RNA sequence: GUGAACAGCCUCUAGUUGAUAGAAUAAUGUAGAUAAGGGAAGUCGGCAAAAUAGAUCCGUAACUUCGGGAUAAGGAUUGGC
RNA sequence: CGUGGAGGUCAGUGACGAAGCCUAGACCGUAAGGUCGGGUCGAACGGCCUCUAGUGCAGAUCUUGGUGGUAGUAGCAAAUAUUCAAAUGAGAACUUUGAAGACUGAAGUGGGGAAAGGUUCCACGUCAACAGCAGUUGGACGUGGGUUAGUCGAUCCUAAGA
RNA sequence: GAAAUUGUUGAAAGGGAAGGGCAUUUGAUCAGACA
């Protein structure tokens, strides 16, 4: 398997970087079927692929 | 076929090739020549162990500046290595040969590997970059191989010429008097 | 051309080749001359280098700015358990040299020695000695006989003594073997002294007294592969240099076309045999005895055993010599102690020492404390503790 | 035979990784470890919980911590048959210190 | 963010984690450091290396085209709350 | 003495094996060389008299091609760094996914363009060569798909100049 | 389907090169001639 593609698009779709789409690998050949960005839209919103958070830059010790 | 020398009785014989193997020749020499006569069950066991670094294969002509190390006491070599693909290569065919006597009927249990030959097959050109703007040949020195098996025998019974004794007067003479006189 | 300016060589060739030794177990090549007017005794002995420590004394040399003050001197300790006699070998003149002509052992042998015969005792079916020990049985015909012959020729006899290994704490079990002149009088005498002590045992204190002047005979502490410059310490070479610096420069005239066998080369430094002469004993100590590491003028009971114990060694329970200064070879390894050669007058040999203070103090730090007695007494109470 | 046991040993990675490294020290912990695991169940087969994993890299490459309380459980081999039957698993034990425990056997169910 | 700062050093977003690999750590190296007492005696030559350094305040010679020389030289001070 | 070609001749040898090549087998010659046996082979070839020349190699740092010892040797060490597990697969240090440890630190290892390249873009398939280890991966290989303008550029203008 | 150069098998020799000349021992191999 490859989801190579599917990352990329995962990270177009919804509008992040590829450094913060998450594939899980238990839906592995799930994941695979989708060639499309209709099909990895379907997978995002039922959390096949989720949108991982943003690492934490606080500014409290600044403040 | 038409394989390099052999002496042994094809009738009880089996055999294997490859050809144009990309395997170093100089390595997988040496490692055919650490298993050319052997028992071949022997043999299989003991390439084995060469890959777990367990025995090594005696390097005895390609090796000089080789290294030295305690699992060659064995052979009473010092220098002696672990050329893995070789190893892997030569139990391929080892593995076929036996595949060819087992068809063929034979005894695996009396299965020897009588021949071993390696040999140099057409060289892979490739290059490479030297300083100002200089190329040199770099390349791949391949190897064919080729090994036969035969199921041990035993004895070889007798059988020869009789030696045609020729003896002139005086040495007839002396041996009709050599019973005349004794026994 | 000629060397410019003249400097003497650097290193001594009579200690070539600078190779590896053929064994741990340096060689006594020579023993004293034979006085066959003196009892029987043993004329060297074996133990294990345990480590360091220090000493304070009173100095007596008449002339010295130190005459009659105390000094502060550095000493070894070797351990030195009994050593056990289980064999003699009786040498003849030929003209070709000492040969050896019997080899007489004892019926029973110690299984430290057994363990010397091998190299994979585990495995082994032990059988060393099992016939030879059969000798024994019939009356005693056969190991009289060699005795007797060793009695009729034999120029010079020597015991096979070996080492008590497990009355220390290394952890090598197989002990070390070894041939020891004997120069009490009179060759017959000799190998009578020899048989008496089959099975039986040697006392340091029976070798080796107070004052005596001692040889030490051992394999050099080891490092392997090495430079030039450390080797036989040549000059560093300028900082400028390409291609390195701890190195010679010229390794040679154009003629002899050849490196020559005298200029210095790198490789192997180290693990040399060695004889060192004239080691003045300090201390027999007895193993048997607490304040072997007190004095008269101490009095506080302990054992010269540092607190937490030598580095890198152990204990000490056994007897020990104590030589001033230090001595070939290295903590753990095999050491043969030679009586002298010669006759010493000196006046530093001579000098009859007793010893005022042994330094005590723990050798993995920088000791501060003779006995945990004194920590205690000067620390007070801790939350550990009572 | 086989045998099937866990315990929960300690592993003293600091004497171990003394001198090596710092670029190595946490590789050298995961290798050490597999090493430490043969040792004690004879089993050249050794598996690391991806949980030991992160408990070895917590802090960075070159700061592994002294001592690891590890929890080595010896099971049996399924599928395709390897050279043994039996291979060893790996898991970090949730201990507040690893200070200072002997080494016990999980009784098995 | 620190700081004079588009400096260096750490971070967010994004992007990477590509560079044959394993085991050892001999000599000699390449690159990075330290060294008692002395302090250029080394060397063609202080080559290399070390020392100095920011800021605030005090203090600043010859000479000069009066513009400089000048951060001359030489000093003190500096965190946290 | 030997070679390529020519005139004559032996009504010469030959697919029942010409030529060539191999052979510490035989024989003739002082020698250049000649002759034969055996093996290999497959379509042509030789003796004698004469004619003829691009006619004989060990060398020329000779020409072209092929091959060695060197040698499994120098080496594959710049750019901080990797790790656990799963999945896949004949095969996984190197592919995919998840976890972890880091890096570039916005003067970027980010997001785009100009010149130049020209399909490298994208999908699917895929490992013989190629990516100085590997390879299931690729800017490789096979097969396909993809570049939409009244407003963006060109096109018009003029500059040095032609 | 030569040669350089290589693998294997068989035979032999090898105390700091090898190869060469005259001669013979020993091994292997062979022609001719007898009648
Ligand atoms: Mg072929
Ligand atoms: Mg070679
Ligand atoms: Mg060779
Ligand atoms: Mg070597
Ligand atoms: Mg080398
Ligand atoms: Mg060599
Ligand atoms: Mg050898
Ligand atoms: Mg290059
Ligand atoms: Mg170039
Ligand atoms: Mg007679
Ligand atoms: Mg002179
Ligand atoms: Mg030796
Ligand atoms: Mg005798
Ligand atoms: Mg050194
Ligand atoms: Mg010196
Ligand atoms: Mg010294
Ligand atoms: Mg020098
Ligand atoms: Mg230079
Ligand atoms: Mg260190
Ligand atoms: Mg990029
Ligand atoms: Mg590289
Ligand atoms: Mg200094
Ligand atoms: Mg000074
Ligand atoms: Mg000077
Ligand atoms: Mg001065
Ligand atoms: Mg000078
Ligand atoms: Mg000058
Ligand atoms: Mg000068
Ligand atoms: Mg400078
Ligand atoms: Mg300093
Ligand atoms: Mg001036
Ligand atoms: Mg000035
Ligand atoms: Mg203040
Ligand atoms: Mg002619
Ligand atoms: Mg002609
Ligand atoms: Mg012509
Ligand atoms: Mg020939
Ligand atoms: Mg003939
Ligand atoms: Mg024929
Ligand atoms: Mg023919
Ligand atoms: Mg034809
Ligand atoms: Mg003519
Ligand atoms: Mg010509
Ligand atoms: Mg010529
Ligand atoms: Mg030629
Ligand atoms: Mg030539
Ligand atoms: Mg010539
Ligand atoms: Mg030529
Ligand atoms: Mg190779
Ligand atoms: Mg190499
Ligand atoms: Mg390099
Ligand atoms: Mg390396
Ligand atoms: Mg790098
Ligand atoms: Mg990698
Ligand atoms: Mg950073
Ligand atoms: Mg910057
Ligand atoms: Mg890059
Ligand atoms: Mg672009
Ligand atoms: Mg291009
Ligand atoms: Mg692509
Ligand atoms: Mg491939
Ligand atoms: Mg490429
Ligand atoms: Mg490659
Ligand atoms: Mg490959
Ligand atoms: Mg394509
Ligand atoms: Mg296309
Ligand atoms: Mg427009
Ligand atoms: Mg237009
Ligand atoms: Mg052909
Ligand atoms: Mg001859």
């Amino acid at each position: 398997a490859n989801l190579r593609t599917q990352k990329r698009l995962a990270a177009s779709v919804v509008g992040v970087g590829k450094r913060k789409v998450w594939l899980d690998p238990n839906e592995t050949s799930e994941i695979a079927q989708a060639n499309s960005r209709n099909a990895i839209r379907k997978l995002v919103k039922n959390g096949t692929i989720v949108k991982k958070a943003v690492t934490v830059h606080s500014k409290s010790r600044t403040r | 076929a038409r394989y390099g020398a052999t002496s042994t009785n094809p009738a009880k014989s089996a055999s294997a090739r490859g050809s144009y193997l990309r395997v170093s020749f100089k390595n997988t020499r040496e490692t055919a020549q650490a298993i050319n006569g052997w028992e071949l069950t022997k043999a299989q066991k003991y390439l084995e162990q060469v890959l777990d670094h367990q025995r090594a294969i005696p390097f005895r002509r390609f090796n000089s500046s080789i290294g030295r190390t305690a699992q060659g006491k064995e052979f009473g070599v010092t220098k002696a290595r672990w050329p893995a693909k070789s190893v892997k290569f030569v139990q391929g065919l080892l593995q076929n040969a036996a595949a060819n006597a087992e068809a063929k009927g034979l005894d695996a249990t009396k299965l020897y590997v009588s021949h071993i030959q390696v040999n140099q097959a057409p060289k892979q050109r490739r290059r490479t970059y030297r300083a100002h703007g200089r190329i040199n040949k770099y390349e791949s020195s391949p190897s064919h191989i080729e090994l036969v098996v035969t199921e041990k025998e035993e004895a070889v019974a007798k059988a020869a010429e009789k030696k045609v004794v020729r003896l002139t007067s005086r040495q007839r003479g002396r041996i009709a008097a050599q019973k005349r006189i004794a026994a | 051309s000629h060397r410019k300016y003249e400097a003497p060589r650097h290193g001594h060739l009579g200690f070539l080749p600078r190779k590896r030794a053929a064994s741990i177990r340096a060689r006594v090549k020579a023993f004293p001359k034979d006085d066959r007017s003196k009892p029987v005794a043993l004329t060297s002995f074996l133990g294990y280098k345990a480590g360091m420590t220090t000493i304070v004394r009173d100095l007596d040399r008449p002339g010295s700015k130190f005459h009659k003050r105390e000094v502060v001197e550095a000493v070894t300790v070797v351990d030195t358990p009994p050593v056990v006699v289980v064999g003699v070998v009786g040498y003849v003149e030929t003209p070709r040299g000492l040969r050896s002509l019997t080899t007489v052992w004892a019926e029973h042998l110690s299984d430290e020695v057994k363990r010397r015969f091998y190299k994979n005792w585990y495995k082994s079916k032990k059988k060393a000695f099992t016939k030879y020990s059969a000798k024994y049985a019939q009356d005693g015909a056969g190991i009289e006989r060699e005795l007797a012959r060793i009695k009729k020729y034999a120029s010079v006899v020597r015991v096979l003594v070996h080492t008590q290994i497990r009355k220390t704490p290394l952890a090598q079990k197989k002990a070390h073997l070894a041939e020891i002149q004997l120069n009490g009088g009179s060759i017959s005498e000799k190998v009578d002294w020899a048989r008496e002590h089959f099975e039986k045992t040697v006392a340091v204190d029976s070798v080796f007294e107070q004052n005596e002047m001692i040889d030490a005979i051992a394999v050099t502490k080891g490092h392997g592969f090495e430079g030039v410059t450390h080797r036989w310490g040549t000059k560093k070479l300028p900082r400028k240099t390409h291609r390195g610096l701890r190195k010679v420069a010229c390794i040679g005239a154009w003629h002899p076309a050849h490196v020559m066998w005298s200029v210095a080369r790198a490789g192997q430094r180290g693990y040399h045999s060695r004889t060192s002469i004239n080691h003045k004993i300090y201390r027999v100590g007895k193993g048997d005895d607490e304040a072997n590491g007190a004095t008269s003028f101490d009095r506080t009971k302990k054992t010269i055993t540092p607190m937490g114990g030598f580095v890198h060694y152990g204990e000490i329970k056994n007897d020990f010599i104590m030589v001033k200064g230090c001595i070939p070879g290295n903590r753990k390894r095999i050491v043969t102690l030679r009586k002298s050669l010669y006759t010493n007058t000196s006046r530093k040999a001579l000098e009859e020492v007793s010893l005022k203070w042994i330094d005590t103090a723990s050798k993995f730090g920088k000791g501060r404390f003779q006995t945990p007695a004194e920590k205690h007494a000067f620390m007070g109470t801790l939350k550990k503790d009572l | 035979l086989k045998d099937v046991v866990t315990r929960e040993y300690t592993i003293n990675l600091h004497k171990r990784l003394h001198g090596v490294s710092f670029k190595k020290r946490a590789p050298r912990a995961v290798k050490e470890i597999k090493k430490f695991a043969k040792l004690h169940m004879g089993t050249d087969d050794v598996r690391l919980a991806p949980e030991l994993n992160q408990a070895i890299w917590k802090r960075g490459v070159k700061g592994v911590e002294y001592r690891l309380r590890l929890r080595i459980s010896r099971k049996r081999n399924e599928e395709e048959d390897a050279k043994n039957p039996l291979f060893s698993y790996v898991e970090p034990v949730l201990v507040a210190s690893a200070k200072g425990l002997q080494t016990v056997v999980v009784e098995e169910d």
